RNA sequence: CGGAAGGGCACCACCAGGAGUGGAGCCUGCGGCGCGCUACACUGACGGAGCCAGCGAGACCUUGGCCGAGAGGUCUUGGGAAACUCCGUCGUGCUGGGGAUAGAGCAUUGUAAUUAUUGCUCUUCAACGAGGAAUUCCUAGUAAGCGCAAGUCAUCAGCUUGCGUUGAUUACGUCCCUGCCCUUUGUACACACCGC
């Protein structure tokens, strides 16, 4: 309502440690919390996984339980 | 020992802090 | 594993041309839908 | 087909696969044969089934072991079940089953922990 | 499907997870201008605006000329015919209002006696027509239909609401 | 009794069907027992 | 059997989602409570009916000064037994349990000799609470001073306030033994002093005038840090409540 | 600087003798919790 | 307020044993107290050979090839632990057990102060000769021995927590002692027993 634009200036990031540049790309908030939802969703199905194998029920009875290298691959 | 005391006082002017705003805001809501 | 067959020029460049199509249209495809997932 | 029999013998954490069908008379175990198990003394523990019950029906008999997990006294425990589950387990099957009863008798009149498994399982006091 | 196996699948699922027809834009609307409304205009009468009319006092056709100040043909569909014809004996005089030598009816095609399904589809498929009324419902749904005048009776005379050229 | 025939296993009957002097046929004692009898010495 | 622990625990896990959603509805119901004018589930099947038996256990290859401590917890509790784990894996530990039916584990964890991690666990399908217990001072530690009274003990809870603390209190109360005697002469303290609960042993005698109590027992102050809802074998079952650090309000949340 | 979490309480005499007065107060009133025996 | 009688329990008791702490060295929590680890050798040390697991899956680990005694470095590929078993050397001597300390050398890592650290080779071979007064814990896959992995909000990094491997001697009775507890109105319902 009330806002001067150099007080909606703009804040630029500044970057990694020049000496420090082996290990790259100093990472921001951005970044850590999309690794963090790609790891959360791991875990959540890694879990469901351990759930479903502490229950197997082992009697569960499916029918589908009843069944050089150019040259190599030419003659297969 | 340092870190005891520190985090008391950190409460106590808190405290403080939030009682003074709550009279403040109470003497402009009945002046 | 697919069938291995041998083929002689222009059927070679030609499944080489077919190739380059579909990784264009992908490209295009997957950024006109992250664009419209933007909006 | 050729008639087969598949037992399993359970030390503490030595699984022992036995298979068991007709044959020439030999008893295999990791593709070795049985007189060159691994801890010397031992030798006489996993022969113990054989010369409990005789030669003649591991002479008809061909036997493959295969052996996985456990320590050393653990690995031959868990063979010498799994032999003596496999033929008692193939008589039951392909031969008369008095001499399956025969087999069982001998067999648990000498050590039951030949056939039945001893889970030590914990307790309380 | 237990109400504890109901709980469980429930659990799991967040578990886990964590020829058709569209109608064209008439070629009178710049975007919602209407430009396909030029005097002398053409209105769609309706039974309370005729009844409102008649409580008010304002004539039909001289009041509607005194509105938008240009020549108006009011139209009758045979909807609004019946609806008059059904309210029946104490709407006699607007009956005999709307029965006229200036009211040019226009006939309807319809299964039933619902004046306002009748206009409205009217105002859908053509878009040329001012609806007179003073009809909350219908004012609404017209209201939502883009780029068509409407006009209600009012206080000593009649209002126009969605003309660009009222003056 | 409809529940019984639904979740047992073997084969269960109908329990039942629902004036003048009446026997009845079933008797909770050796029926040459004494009431006296029957009853304990520290009960009385 | 196997499926009968399933189908138990997923049966809990249904009770216990109907139990936090009618105590919701409770807190929703207080507000015409005042306009107008309890136990949790297992301490209500078994809340005083039979009487509990613990297992207290060793962590694994204890030294001598967490052996002292583990005989002085169940000397401190009624009904409890001491247990050396010795190559016992945690499913067998806890399979062993169940089956020769036993009311509650306590599991206890040290550091070079000094204790700092003891969990409690109700074992059908209950929850397990870990506690970090810091300050610990044993009889051992202090002087040959005799031995314990063993009676039936009172017991003392001070400052429990929230659902979190009636919890706590539920747990720890039915670890105890139930209906003591009136003039039952030691008494258990559980004090609470901004989430560094305490505990002491007192005894104690009416004197001509009033009390005079002896602090005897162990000596240590526990803070609870997990509840989780299964037992302490699954480390993949929900949470109840969980202790936050790395966050603001940390340094100034209690109960929390 | 700051701290991150709550420093564990170094046990003193004033506060040892605020908690057996407690306890004192507790036993002298007889009013401590305790699981009773269920009725019935 | 005190006693008596009857009864139960307990590796805070008895009985039978085992394994530690306290002696040496190293490490580490407490300010002298305490916890772990390695030793004091022949049920061993050393050298060859045999080989058997489980828990674990957020510029990195790597298979293979090269050279270097080793430590290591070099070029290429993708995203199976120890104790143990057998044969052999040594033999009772602080000896070859022990590896503190010291010297020299070789390589890696950071970096630039001839800086610090790590690993390997050779030489030097200290204390320790089975640990007083005392003290602790323990009754079965338990005590003890041996390694492997992971650090998953508290606690831990010469450490905590899991995991597998090898696996015993001795009680399993008694209230005699040291304690602790219960009862001294069957209250309850047959037979029996007891009867202030
Ligand atoms: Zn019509």
């Amino acid at each position: 309502k009330l806002v001067h634009d150099v007080q909606k200036k703009q804040h630029r990031e500044r970057s990694q440690l020049t000496s420090r540049s082996r290990y790259g790309f100093l990472e921001k908030h951005k970044d850590y919390v999309k690794r963090a939802q790609d790891f959360h969703r791991k875990q959540s199905t890694l879990k469901v996984l351990r759930e479903k194998a502490k229950e197997r029920n082992p009697d569960e009875y499916y029918h589908a339980m009843h069944s050089s290298m150019d040259q190599v691959k030419l003659l297969k | 020992f340092e870190a005891r005391q520190r985090i008391e006082e950190k409460n106590k002017e808190s405290s403080d802090y939030h009682a003074k705003m709550a009279h403040i805001v109470n003497t402009i809501n009945t002046e | 594993a697919k069938r291995a067959v041998v083929l002689g020029g222009d059927e070679k460049k030609a499944r080489s041309f077919i190739q380059k199509v579909l990784t264009i249209s992908k490209a295009k495809d997957s950024k006109r839908k992250e664009q419209k997932a933007s909006q | 087909a050729v008639p087969s029999v598949q037992t399993f013998g359970k030390k503490k954490s030595a699984t022992a696969v036995a298979h068991v069908k007709a044959g020439k008379g030999l008893i295999k175990v990791n593709g070795s044969p049985i007189t060159l198990v691994e801890p010397e003394i031992l030798r006489f523990k996993v022969y113990e089934p054989l010369l409990l019950v005789g030669l003649d029906k591991f002479s008809n008999i061909d036997i493959r072991v295969r052996v996985t997990g456990g320590g050393h006294v653990s690995q031959v425990y868990a063979i010498r079940q799994a032999i003596a589950k496999g033929l008692v387990a193939y008589h039951q099957k392909y031969v008369d089953e008095q001499s399956k009863n025969e087999l069982k008798k001998a067999f648990t009149s000498y050590d039951r922990t030949l056939l039945i498994a001893d889970s030590r399982r914990p307790e309380p006091k | 499907a237990k109400k504890t196996r109901k709980f469980g699948l429930v659990k799991r699922t967040l578990n886990t997870k964590k020829t058709r027809n569209i109608p064209q834009v008439s070629s009178a609307l710049f975007f919602q201008y209407n430009q396909a409304i030029k005097p002398p205009y053409q209105v769609l009468i309706d039974t309370n605006f005729i009844n409102f009319s008649i409580q008010k006092k304002v004539d039909i056709v001289r009041g509607m000329m005194d509105c938008l100040l240009a020549k108006c043909n009011p139209l009758i569909t045979d909807c609004v015919m019946a609806e008059l014809e059904k309210l029946g004996p104490k709407y006699r005089i607007a009956l005999k209002l709307a029965r006229d030598p200036r009211i040019k009816r226009l006939s309807c095609s319809h299964k039933g006696t619902y004046a306002d399904d009748c206009l409205v589809h009217r105002v859908l498929q053509h878009k040329c027509y001012i609806v007179a009324t003073n009809d909350a419902g219908l004012k609404q749904r017209i209201r939502k239909i883009p780029g068509i005048p409407l006009m209600s009776v009012g206080g000593h005379a009649y209002v126009i609401e969605k003309l660009p050229d009222v003056f | 009794y409809k529940l019984d025939v639904l979740s047992s296993v073997h084969f269960v009957p109908k329990p039942a069907s629902t004036e003048t002097p009446t026997i009845s046929m079933e008797d909770a004692q050796p029926l040459y027992m004494s009431n006296a009898s029957s009853l304990a010495p520290q009960e009385i | 059997m196997l499926r009968r622990q399933a189908r138990e625990r997923r049966e809990y896990l249904y009770r216990k989602a109907q139990e936090l959603q009618d105590s919701q509805l409770q807190q929703k119901r207080q507000i015409i409570k005042q306009a107008l004018a309890q136990v949790d589930d297992e301490y209500a099947a078994t809340s005083g009916i039979m009487d509990p038996r613990i297992i207290v256990t060793t962590s694994r290859d204890p030294s001598t000064r967490l052996s002292q401590f583990a005989k002085e917890i169940k000397l401190l509790f009624p009904n409890a037994v001491r247990l050396n784990r010795g190559n016992y894996v945690m499913p067998n530990l806890v399979d062993a349990c169940k089956k020769s039916g036993t009311t509650d584990l306590v599991v206890l964890h040290e550091h070079r000799g000094v204790p700092t991690s003891l969990t409690i666990s109700h074992f059908p399908h209950g929850p397990t609470a870990q506690f970090s217990l810091h300050n610990v001072v044993m009889r051992h530690d202090i002087i040959n001073a005799g031995n314990q009274s063993e009676v039936n003990p009172h017991l003392i809870f001070d400052n429990f306030t929230t659902a979190l603390g009636k919890r706590v209190v539920c747990i720890l109360k039915h670890l105890f033994n139930a209906g003591p005697k009136k003039d039952s002469e030691r008494v258990i303290t559980f004090a609470n002093r901004g989430d560094f609960i305490s505990v002491r042993q007192h005894v104690y005698v009416r004197t001509r005038e009033g009390v005079e109590i002896a602090e005897v027992g162990p000596r240590f102050e526990m803070r609870l840090f997990e509840l989780r809802l299964g037992t302490l074998e699954n480390k993949d079952a929900d949470v109840e409540w969980q202790l936050r650090r790395f966050i603001r309000t940390a340094n100034k949340k209690d109960y929390l | 600087f700051d701290r991150t979490a709550k420093p564990v309480p170094v046990i003193t005499s004033e506060v040892t003798e605020s908690l057996e007065d407690m306890i004192r107060r507790r036993i002298q009133d007889s009013n401590f919790d305790d699981l009773q025996r269920r009725t019935l």
